[PDB]
C-alpha cells in the first residue's frame, strides 16, 4: 500500500 | 536521530501507519528520509 495522496493529508 | 530535514513533518494515517510528508514536493512516503 501506499501513504495518503498529499492533497488527503493537507 | 537528528531532525527532519527542512519541508518534512511525520504524521500518522487513520489506521495508526507512520508516515513522513515533504510539503516543498508534496509527496508523502512510508520511509523515514533521515534513513535516506
Amino acid at each position: 500500500e501506499a501513504p495518503p495522496c498529499y492533497m488527503d493529508v493537507i | 536521530l537528528g531532525p527532519l530535514p527542512p519541508g518534512w513533518e511525520k504524521r500518522t494515517d487513520s489506521n495508526g501507519r507512520v508516515y513522513f510528508v515533504n510539503h516543498n514536493t508534496r509527496i508523502t512516503q512510508w520511509e523515514d528520509p533521515r534513513s535516506q
